[PDB]
């Protein structure tokens, strides 16, 4: 997260980390047994970490649980990153408490201008590189379709939304992929891609979660 | 230098002896992935 601030402990209890050696992507806990992340974070072996604040120090609150099911969206396209969403079913259910809670799915799509909270342990620099121990947070608005489309000619599908600032300076970055974008207490986006990080006129692009509530529910009900 | 890339951290070593955040950021700099993982 570039241009953000260190989140307060217990402020983002639904944030998880996906590991396959080290932390590669973020994710969100949607129920005691399921996590949602980006399909491009797919790996055949994944360990999910919950209740984390400082990723470099065991604090006694963490739960390390292996993924049992790893399901990417049927229409995920790796070249365009369309339908960049993935569901992970935990091998054992997470224990819900102060540092571990679920985030709610959205009833409908967010309106442009909605303020949202983005979080993750990715790079905090747009030109150099610096990865923090503590989870970073950033408040940013949902952008209108015209602005997003004007920023990325011929690259925005109907399953993508831009969240950020046209002025650059604040944005998600490498290591933040799969992370949550929460607006009014509902998960509206998943960190996906962008042209660098925090570049002027190049806001971050996120998976539009409101388009996937049915697929999510059906997948969870059938598994 | 800067290109449209997914925001995943999956380090890769470059032919120029440099490790990039991911392969997209490597290719974006016309560098070849000498290896998968940070340059040792
Ligand atoms: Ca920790």
């Amino acid at each position: 997260i570039v241009g953000g601030y260190t989140c307060a402990a217990n402020s983002i209890p639904y944030q998880v980390s996906l590991n396959s050696g080290s932390h590669f992507c973020g994710g969100s806990l949607i129920n005691s047994q399921w996590v949602v992340s980006a399909a491009h974070c797919y790996k055949s072996r994944i360990q999910v970490r919950l209740g984390e604040h400082n990723i470099d120090v065991l604090e006694g609150n963490e739960q390390f649980i292996n993924a049992a099911k790893i399901i990417t969206h049927p229409n995920f396209n790796g070249n365009t990153l369309d339908n960049d969403i993935m569901l992970i079913k935990l091998s054992s259910p997470a224990t819900l408490x102060s540092r571990v809670a679920t985030v709610s799915l959205p009833r409908s799509c967010a309106a442009a201008g909605t303020e949202c909270l983005i979080s993750g342990w990715g790079n905090t620099k747009s030109s150099g590189s610096s990865y923090p121990s503590l989870l970073q947070c950033l408040k940013a608005p949902v952008l209108s379709d015209s602005s997003c489309k004007s920023s990325y000619p011929g690259q925005i599908t109907g399953n993508m939304i831009c969240v950020g600032f046209l002025e650059g300076g604040k944005d998600s970055c490498q290591g933040d992929s799969g992370g949550p974008v929460v607006c009014n207490g509902q998960l509206q986006g998943i960190v996906s891609w962008g042209y660098g990080c925090a570049q002027k006129n190049k806001p971050g692009v996120y998976t539009k979660v409101c388009n996937y509530v049915n697929w999510i529910q059906q997948t969870i009900a059938a598994n | 230098k800067v290109c449209a890339c997914p925001k995943i951290l999956k380090p890769v070593c470059g032919s120029d002896g440099r490790t990039y955040a991911n392969s997209c950021i490597a290719r974006c700099n016309g560098v070849s992935i000498k290896s998968e993982g940070s340059c040792p």
